[PDB]
RNA sequence: UAUAAUGGGUCAGCGACUUAUAUUCAGUAGCGAGGUUAACCGUAUAGGGGAGCCGUAGAGAAAUCGAGUCUUAAUAGGGCG
RNA sequence: CCCCGAAAGCUAUUUAGGUAGCGCCUCGGACGAAUACCAUAGGGGGUAGAGCACUGUUUCGGCACCGAUGCAAACUCCGAAUACCUAUGAGUACUAUCCGGGAGACAGACUGCGGGUGCUAACGUCCGUAGUCAAGAGGAAAACAAUCCAGACCGCCAGCUAAGGCCCCAAAAUCAUAGUUAAGUGGGAAACGAUGUGGGAAGGCAUAGACAGCUAUAGUCGAGUCGGCCUGCGCGGAAGAUGUAACGGGGCUAAAACUAUGUGCCGAAGCUGCGGAUGUAUACUUUGUAUACGUGGUAGGGGAGCGUUCUGUAAGCCGAUGAAGGUGUGU
RNA sequence: CGGAGGAGUACGAAGGUGCGCUCAGCGUGGUCGGAAAUCACGCGUAGAGUAUAAAGGCAAAAGCGCGCUUAACUGCGAGACCCACAAGUCGAGCAGGUACGAAAGUAGGUCUUAGUGAUCCGGUGGUUCUGUAUGGAAGGGCCAUCGCUCAACGGAUAAAAGGUACUCUGGGGAUAACAGGCUGAUACCGCCCAAGAGUUCAUAUCGACGGCGGUGUUUGGCACCUCGAUGUCGGCUCAUCUC
RNA sequence: GCUGGCGACCAUAGCAAGAGUGAACCACCUGAUCCCUUCCCGAACUCAGAAGUGAAACCUCUUAGCGCUGAUGGUAGUGUGGGAUUACCCAUGUGAGAGUAAGUCAUCGCCAGCU
């Protein structure tokens, strides 16, 4: 139902839509962890920034 | 010296309203130099081959006829 | 720009967004469909002085009309209100 | 002192280092979900690639056609990924939009990707696109705006990490396992040349005796031998002017080099811990208390203050039991 | 100051409408008449044409004829495209008058995209506007229209070429000449393959056609440093390094 | 079950080759008085009709002969992140064109007339 997403790298130099995906997931800094619903809409944002997040199911 | 160096101003042609969008009578749908698209139901043709809506509805693109022409129409 | 680009040998003193008028916007105070006097008079920051100005109606080049008016053969349509 | 924060573009200009409108910044007001990210659904294309059906161009055959075979920014029978437009939807976010006050700017630079130009030259020049600098400190790269990691409110002799590293200069493994190199290769370079050394696949001949040498195919001799292919790491090709000067240095060879795998650790102004300040919002239905999110900054915009001279308050208050000024100390 | 071409027009029909028609090429035959004129029949075929450059188009052909005609109208115009402004573009539909069709209908120039010039100042035709005491008039306004190779084409004036080594000021390393820097086309040096030359014999010595590098001397490219100054071609004196 | 008219669809549907049909319909056909027609022509268009024919044409059937359709798998390209710079490699997502196997001698709607 819900998964935990942790930000592992900086977002300062990433693409605009990638920063917007992090913001739309709710992550704010390196090491921040959020708990979000497991829906395809959220998973799209997660998969777009797969390279700087870590997911715990 | 060179004998080249000229060009004309842009003309901004192209599709203005895509399939599935809602239009109001008079809205321009396609700007085109020739008849790349042809006018279907509820679509009119201007003197410079512009395609425009003559009724309120939803735009639809299709291919029909013996010549395989591209048509655009407005469904009410 | 460490730059081998400019300026300064050092100290003390002086040295550069002002003033008048008009106008627009914001804040604040008085009065409020009204607000306000100018020159001037005045044992004079008072009190007088309503000429004038701004607001309260617009349309049209204008004559003209006026919550309408212009365009037009049109009461249609349309533009400014 | 606090908050926000650009641009070096488009269009026009006796214009090109000026200026104006628009784009980009800031402040006030109005209005709230109308906005964005992502997921589904609908849509057009003529690029990358490819192809020869048109237009050109090309080679070899056969009798302009026919058959095999190539090429194209201004060719197309075809044709993506992305990007762009629209609708619906979850979650997250002070998002979009409109009306006004004030601007600055209109010399850009480098790097990656797609290109024109140039010699597939230039730290060259002109566009598109993204990042950084500009206007941005910290750590790595010897030193090094534009590369990598990362965005500095203040304090701490606390902890964890990123890039990058762990023999000494100099913080952390002279750590573990298995191989390769002998060139200080590592720590600059090509066509080409060569029994350098690892690994792999296949082939030829051979104890009715193979290769080399030896004796004039026979003959002693008693195991492997011969020639290519693929691939890892090395060698030569390799000449310059102040002084080793092409690992930063010392030094390094079962490495302190290279390849693969695994345990730890060091490492930033990043993250966490403790203390303090400040801005915005939400609630307390006064507050000055809690929670959440912020506080790098040039040109600029906005907000809040400290001191100096003079006027009133002031015929007041302080002053020869010592004012202003000067010079130390403490707070 | 990249690669290639066009425009500064034309047409009262080459516009509107109703009706009608398909090109080009080739092969056969047929007087002059053939490569190619015109006639007849067939085969596969848009390869023709579209006033003009190219592109996008063109069977209800947008290509080609005939008859009648003036919609190459007047007042407008929902709604859009494009856009700094000024401008530019498409447009269903309403009213009046009209043309061609039996009619449903079609027509607000031409298949489209170039064929162009703001404002000021004046000229001409209209006009129920204005008219400096009053009635007129002059002049002005409104509607339609005329005069620019203002081509440096958003057009500074109605009206304008040169010299300065006799020179001067404000600026720029935003921008040239010297030297430095980046680069190495060019320059110089080296190597690979080897037809051939050398009485025979590529390699004693040379070495065609081609290929790969090095250096930073030359001629150059760029414009990064210096224009609030880095101030010289050669000679003299004195040198120091590379191979 | 055949014939005609009007559509849907626009090659798996078309082209080519062979074959078949005259009861009705259709087509060829007879004539040029009147309507109407030829930049000349009753060829076309038009009118008045039934002596002939299914020849031509149109329709229907058969054939994979040309054409058209066309997988699976692989290759090229490509968004994001990383590594390299003749421009490729890795992770992940996506994925042609050509060619190969193979398929195709269409499929439907309304009206009217015959047997």
């Amino acid at each position: 139902k819900t998964i935990k997403v942790t930000q592992t790298k900086s977002s300062s130099h990433r693409l605009k839509n990638h920063k917007l995906c992090l913001q739309g997931l709710g992550l704010r800094r390196i090491g921040h962890t959020v708990e979000v619903q497991d829906t395809p809409s959220n998973r799209g944002m997660i998969n777009k920034v797969y390279y700087m997040v870590s997911v715990e199911e | 010296s060179t004998k080249n160096g000229r060009d004309s101003n842009p003309k901004m042609l192209g599709v203005k309203v895509y399939g599935g969008q809602t239009v109001t009578a008079g809205n321009i749908i396609v700007r085109q130099r020739g008849t790349e698209f042809h006018a279907g139901a509820n679509v009119g043709m201007g003197r410079d081959h512009t395609l425009f809506a003559t009724a309120d509805g939803v735009v639809k693109f299709e291919v029909k006829g013996q010549f395989g022409r591209r048509y655009v129409k407005v469904e009410t």
